[PDB]
RNA sequence: UGCUGAAAGCAUCUAAGCACGAAACUUGCCCCGAGAUGAGUUCUCCCUGACUCCUUGAGAGUCCUGAAGGAACGUUGAAGA
RNA sequence: CGAUGUCGGCUCAUCACAUCCUGGGGCUGAAGUAGGUCCCAAGGGUAUGGCUGUUCGCCAUUUAAAGUGGUACGCGAGCUG
RNA sequence: GUGAAGAGGGAAACAACCCAGACCGCCAGCUAAGGUCCCAAAGUCAUGGUUAAGUGGGAAACGAUGUGGGAAGGCCCAGAC
């Protein structure tokens, strides 16, 4: 995943999540746009 | 004329004991070490050990608000060349839960040997039984 | 569980084959158990053993009695080891060396040999300085012992000089070759701590 | 608040009991117990139960209409029961079952066993997959996820234990 | 990395709850270690005679008694400045 | 400024983590071998030589690796000069 | 303006910040800044809300169904998200 400082929508299937405390996204489709923190 | 200043020799003293099961750890430890300094006496002196003796028991059971059970950390050095150990307030229940209220108390105490002195007056214990039925100690609240 | 016995230097063995292997001989006499301590009395399950032979004038009343108690000879010195649970032992009862035929690997422990005032280079293997090449009374000295003004002190647990050797210590996993019987013997692999003559806690390899 | 808005069936033949905050419901499948979060409380409401948000607290909606999932799936649970299908894609891989240890042979060094905590009922209709039966999703799916997590699917042919329904994406190798 | 799962009739590793997860952390291995003044324990050993004085006080002496043990001294050591 | 001895080498270290190795992970333009980058990780380990006063550097040959820094550009009542 | 040439109380310690100008004495009372659960004098004081981050008790661009407030406009019983 990437850790950059402002983590954002990439796609439709692309979602934002809170895992404890930190902001997380996560999709379906492209393993690619999983990216956390920020 | 010169006001009455405590004498030892004459202090009556009185035993308590303490049901420490769902007390919050600072405001217990706060309560015991106005006592065991004797502020809650009225003849009370900044020089005399006049404060009572406590058994806290089951010190186990003691609560922590928030998330204080893992994140309350408790660094102390070895004194030696790199050694700062370190414990969380779940850790040093598991290994001696007397320590807990033992260390909160001796941080509210004073510093110096009338701090030490009134320090050995706190008694704590892990479990609910005690071996002190010789004193009677007195419920306290 | 352990049993104390005497070093007797070392031999060797010629295997059949070939293979000619080191062996310390420890020779291991009836060590006979004079206090069996229980959760119940001391809070804790372990027994006190003895070996040898003191004088019957040596052997002070507060010990000439204790053993009185137990029913036994007065050993010279006395151990402690601890019981594995599902143990349990009986007071005035001998162990020959006969436990350790079924192990294999065993930890013995003893006091090593006394150097005295060690200097830096042969007790912590500090590096000699420059034998020449301009230096000055400094050749098997520690150099440097601190940085500077910043911690302005010597850390604790520093190597310097002092006394090596004279402590006691285990050497860990040496296989037993030959348990005899009948001279109370144990014939264990290489070399272990203590001169000639000195006590060794022979016990049962703890790291299986 | 909409999920916890909508009363609970039970069955004939299903026996549940509140003590306090800890719920035990008996079936014939098997007898479970359920310690509920503080926030919530329940009662019966003549046949269908009823999943009420306490007053005083924060977050009573959210943590009752977790609860009203909870008791949904266990109650299924009992008298249903809970099944999932494993599958083992790629060649030389093996499964079995000898009593309540599940045997796999995932083309390691050694065969892997793996225990079944609690009545988890492991069936074998073929040699390459993995049907289990039982009660709690919980444990089911947790079970599943450990036989998987030995050997997740390769992302080129799809080789390792899979679900049934699981759609994999095989990337091209380049 | 996951498993069930609302708020958001779906979805989500988490907000309740539950499971894995590294030479780090705490133990396990080894050594010092009760001056650990919070000075801990178990075992064994040793000591059971009169008297006035008196601010009758954990008072002080008079004779009679000095054990367990220890020290010292010697011979010394693979112990050691 | 009525003196805080300044580079480099030796001896001796110690800490930091912005990790070189070893350990654990995600994404890969990851088939495997080996990588690339990012995240967690400071327990341990981390060359010998030739040239030059050198630090550094270049070269030769190794290594699992030959980490970057702080410590009066650590350490002259420790040595060298 | 303060210090220098101004002590005292507060800002943990802190010439110049805040409060206030020490003739001497007193085991009197009222106040300033700053405070009032314990170290340590005084509110575990009262009323209604906010925060769950140990924020409070170092900090930016930028990031985000973190959470608390009013004000308008979009859609329904021809049944919307
Ligand atoms: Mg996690
Ligand atoms: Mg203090
Ligand atoms: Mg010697
Ligand atoms: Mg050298
Ligand atoms: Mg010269
Ligand atoms: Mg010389
Ligand atoms: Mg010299
Ligand atoms: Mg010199
Ligand atoms: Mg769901
Ligand atoms: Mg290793
Ligand atoms: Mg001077
Ligand atoms: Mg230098
Ligand atoms: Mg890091
Ligand atoms: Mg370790
Ligand atoms: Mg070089
Ligand atoms: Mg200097
Ligand atoms: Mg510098
Ligand atoms: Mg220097
Ligand atoms: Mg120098
Ligand atoms: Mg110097
Ligand atoms: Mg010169
Ligand atoms: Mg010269
Ligand atoms: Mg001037
Ligand atoms: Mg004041
Ligand atoms: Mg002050
Ligand atoms: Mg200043
Ligand atoms: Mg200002
Ligand atoms: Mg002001
Ligand atoms: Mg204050
Ligand atoms: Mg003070
Ligand atoms: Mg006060």
């Amino acid at each position: 995943m990437k850790v950059r400082a402002s983590v954002k929508k990439l796609c439709r299937n692309c979602k934002i999540v809170k895992r404890d405390g930190v902001i997380r996204v996560i999709c379906s489709a492209e393993p690619k746009h999983k990216q956390r923190q920020g | 004329m010169k006001t009455f200043t405590a004498k030892p020799e004459t202090v009556k003293r009185d035993w308590y004991v303490v049901d420490a099961t769902g007390k919050t750890l600072g405001r217990l430890a706060t309560e015991l070490a106005r006592r065991l300094r004797g502020k809650h006496k009225a003849e009370y002196t900044p020089h005399v050990d006049t404060g009572d003796y406590i058994i806290v028991l089951n010190a186990d059971k003691v609560a922590v608000t928030g998330n204080k059970r893992t994140d309350k950390v408790y660094y102390h050095h070895t004194g030696h060349i790199g050694g700062i150990k370190q414990a969380t307030f779940e850790e040093m229940i598991a290994r001696r839960p007397e320590r807990v209220i033992e260390i909160a108390v001796k941080g509210m105490l004073p510093k110096g040997p009338l701090g030490r002195a009134m320090f050995r007056k706190l008694k704590v214990y892990a479990g609910n039984e005690h071996n002190h039925a010789a004193q009677q100690p007195q419920v306290l609240d | 569980i352990g049993l104390v016995g005497k070093k007797v230097g070392m031999t060797r063995i010629f295997t059949e084959d070939g293979v000619s292997i080191p062996v310390t001989v420890i020779e291991v006499e009836a060590n006979r158990v004079t206090q069996v301590k229980d959760l119940a009395n001391d809070g804790y399950r372990a027994i006190q053993v003895t070996t040898g032979a003191k004088k019957a004038n040596r052997v002070t009343k507060p010990e000439a009695g204790h053993f009185a108690k137990a029913g036994v000879e007065a050993g010279r010195g006395l151990w402690e080891f601890r019981l594995a649970e599902g143990e349990e032992f009986t007071v005035g009862q001998s162990i020959s060396v006969e436990l350790f035929a079924d192990v294999k690997k065993v930890d013995v422990t003893g006091t090593s040999k006394g150097k005295g005032f060690a200097g830096t280079v042969k007790r912590w293997n500090f590096r000699t300085q420059d034998a020449t090449h301009g230096n000055s009374l400094s050749h098997r000295v520690p150099g440097s012992i601190g940085q500077n003004q910043t911690p302005g002190k010597v850390f604790k647990g520093k190597k310097m000089a002092g006394q090596m050797g004279n402590e006691r210590v285990t050497v860990q996993s040496l296989d037993v070759v030959r348990v005899d019987a009948e001279r109370n013997l144990l014939l264990v692999k290489g070399a272990v701590p203590g001169a000639t003559g000195s006590d060794l806690i022979v016990k049962p390899a703890v790291k299986a | 608040s909409r999920v916890a808005k909508a009363p609970v069936v039970v069955p004939a033949g299903v026996d549940v009991k509140i003590n306090g905050q800890v719920i035990t419901i008996k079936g014939k499948n098997g007898e479970l117990t359920r310690t509920l979060n503080d926030a919530v409380e329940v009662k019966h409401a003549d046949n269908t139960l009823t999943f009420g948000p306490r007053d005083g607290y924060a977050d009573g909606w959210a943590q009752a209409g977790t609860a009203r999932a909870l008791l949904n799936s266990m109650v299924i649970g009992v008298t249903e029961g809970f099944t999932k299908k494993l599958q083992l894609v790629g060649v030389g891989y093996r499964a079995a079952v000898k009593g309540n240890v599940i045997n796999l042979s995932l083309g390691f060094s050694h065969p892997v066993d793996h225990q079944l905590p609690a009545g988890i009922t492991a069936e074998c209709p073929t040699q390459t997959e993995i049907v289990l039966k039982g009660a709690d999703k919980q444990v089911i799916g947790q079970v599943a996820a450990d036989l998987r997590a030995y050997r997740r699917p390769e992302p080129y042919k799809g080789k390792g234990v899979r679900y049934a329904d699981e759609v994999v994406r095989t990337k091209e190798a380049k």
